[PDB]
């Protein structure tokens, strides 16, 4: 109660302007030769990659 | 575009497109620009 404590604040906004900072994004390994859906960068779609 | 040009004065009579380089999320408007040069 009369200890020095380290305090940080994290303060977020929205605005008419391009996002540019987004977190993390998961991937997945890469099959061929089956009927498999897929997420190529935004664009999704069912079919067999070769 | 780059285009290596033979001895002429004026524009060729070709046809050249030009590849994007690069684009800049800067949300900024622009209305007049200017030539720099060194000397
Ligand atoms: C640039 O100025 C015009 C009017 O001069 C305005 O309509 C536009 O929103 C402005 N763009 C900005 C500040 O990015």
């Amino acid at each position: 109660g009369h200890q020095p404590y380290r305090v940080v604040v994290l303060s977020f906004e929205l605005l008419h302007a391009p996002a540019t900072v987004c977190g993390p994004k998961k991937s997945t390994n890469l099959v061929k030769n089956k009927c498999v859906n897929f997420n190529f960068n935004g664009l999704t779609g069912t079919g067999v990659l070769t | 575009k780059h285009t290596p040009i033979n001895l002429e004065r004026d524009l060729p009579q070709g046809f050249s497109a030009l590849e994007p380089l690069v684009d800049l999320p800067i949300g900024i408007n622009i209305t007049r620009f200017q030539t720099l040069l060194a000397l």
